[PDB]
């Protein structure tokens, strides 16, 4: 047998209130747009900013 | 170099081969859209000596003559095609067969290869593709503004854009039956191609005159039987055990006698 | 998608069904060694001749 | 003595090799930092006999002649160099790596050596060095009222001091990185120099170049997989024993030769 991949489950989770003003849920699709230190750009779901 | 030997020199081959047999089912037992093997054994050459039947005297005939025989070899290894049982695995890419179909994917030599794994990605085209990549046939595009993807169980795949009531038909999925779905030539990686002894590649819609039906958010599981391939373990490992000692038996009076 | 203000997207990942694969993995797993365990005692027998 | 007996001989010596190898990767489960090493073998020359496609009568030619090979030979012992499971022990002073970098350290000879272990521990000069003593290029001094050490993931180390409201930056931690990462040579203490095949050593930050990230409060554990080590040595173990009886046979044929 072969590994032939790993997926990821793309759907929606659990919206959870948190009672901060920064914390950000994405409902249906959609990606939040991140540059590191080097430049490079990246996306997450993960609403939790500071 | 005796005969013996040979026979049970073959006897080993063939219970090796039904081993190899168990052990790649027991090794797929978790992937989608598989079919187990079974191997097949008939009987080798059969030496005639006297022959069964001759006419010893005038009137009288000799039954059942000296037919000392040959080994064993194995005729083929059988794919059993049956409905292996499906799950809920909630995904809109994911769909099922419940009949006796295939689905057809074009290989990237422009030959069709045909597959029953519902395993189903979308590539950066968005064109539906089988997970190795290889796309599927008769080409089902999917835009990139699309919400929901609906594959119905006639295989009419609808995509819903955005802020509008009505789906948009973005193709329609096809079933291949066989003649013999048995003789289908099996190239790895969940994909079997035709051979003359599987006839030629009927086309069917997923509900007429016997191609199978479509269940969206369902994979089909293999058909593999753990507890059967276990009492098999055990029978198969008996057996290979029985013919060594035959092999030992036979080495055992070769050295008698050349010592003599 | 549209933005909620002041709540996280927890994760999704279901305790039961993972448990219940982790059981059905493992019995695959011991299945697996057993046929490993099988081919040895056999290249073992035929070793010992 | 006899051919035979020597290609058994060579069997049984690499498989002494594979086993030593085994060995070496279980011995090393605990260590940090550790890559796993894997030996190549390479099937030795062949006796000649009659050439294969030599010019048998005017026009036809003799396929596949008697090549009678010779035993096997091992090539080389080679690292998996894959990033390990990282292990939090909460510590100011432990590193881990993300990438395919390499700390550089000072051997008391005055040459340069490579280490991927990130357990650091301060000397009484309060330099960093390593487990070993051996300090650790490009050169960090810690001062002696320190509070809390900081090491960033592109590896600015600050130094919290008492009635400070701002951290101070007493060095950087940069990191080497080779061509070939294979090539690099062993000498124990988890320490591998540079040879010519290592290509030359390239250093850089953590984060620019390909050099990668620097964890505080982790350790790189060894990459290290045992179940797979344990069906190697169950294979191991029958090779040996195969050969072991090759070596038997050609005992026994040369017993029965001599009495003639």
């Amino acid at each position: 047998v072969k590994v032939a991949g790993i997926t990821q489950d793309f759907t929606d989770g659990t919206t959870t209130n948190t009672g901060r003003g920064l914390d950000v849920a994405i409902s249906q699709n959609g990606f939040f747009r991140l540059v590191d230190s080097n430049g490079s750009v990246f996306y997450s779901r993960n609403g939790q900013f500071k | 170099m005796i005969s013996s030997l040979w026979i049970a020199k073959t006897g080993l081959d063939a219970q090796q081969t039904n081993m190899d047999v168990i052990a790649n089912n027991l090794a797929n037992v978790s992937t989608n859209g598989f079919k187990r093997q079974r191997a097949v054994f008939e009987d080798l050459l059969y030496q005639t000596i006297r022959q069964p039947g001759a006419q010893s005297s005038e009137q009288t005939t000799l039954p059942s003559g000296l037919q000392i025989g040959t080994g064993v070899r194995p005729v083929a290894t059988e794919r059993l095609h049956s409905q292996g049982n499906l799950s809920q695995t909630n995904n809109s890419k994911d769909v099922a067969i419940k009949g006796q179909g295939f689905f057809q994917v074009m290989l990237p030599d422009g030959t069709s290869a045909y597959t029953r794994d519902g395993s189903f990605q979308v590539d950066q085209n968005g064109q539906l593709v089988t997970a190795g990549g290889f796309q599927v046939q008769p080409a089902i595009t999917i835009p990139a503004n699309a919400l929901s993807i609906t594959i119905g169980r006639d295989g009419v795949v609808s995509v819903t854009q955005q802020g509008q009531a009505a789906p948009v038909q973005v193709g329609q999925l096809n079933l291949t039956t066989f003649m013999n779905d048995t003789g289908l030539e099996s190239i790895g990686e969940n994909l079997y191609i035709e051979t003359q002894s599987s006839g030629a590649p009927n086309e069917s819609t997923p509900g007429l005159n016997g191609a199978g039906l479509l269940y969206q958010g369902y994979v089909e599981t293999s058909n593999v039987n753990v507890a059967e391939e276990l009492v098999n373990m055990i029978q198969v490992q008996r057996a290979y055990e029985i013919n060594s000692k035959a092999v030992s038996t036979t080495d055992q009076m070769l050295q008698k006698l050349t010592q003599l | 998608g549209k933005l909620t203000n002041g709540a996280l997207e927890a994760s999704n990942v279901d305790l039961s069904k993972e448990l219940v694969n982790m059981i059905v993995a493992q019995r695959n797993y011991q299945s697996n060694a057993q046929t490993i365990k099988t081919q040895d005692q056999i290249l073992n027998t035929l070793v010992n001749l």
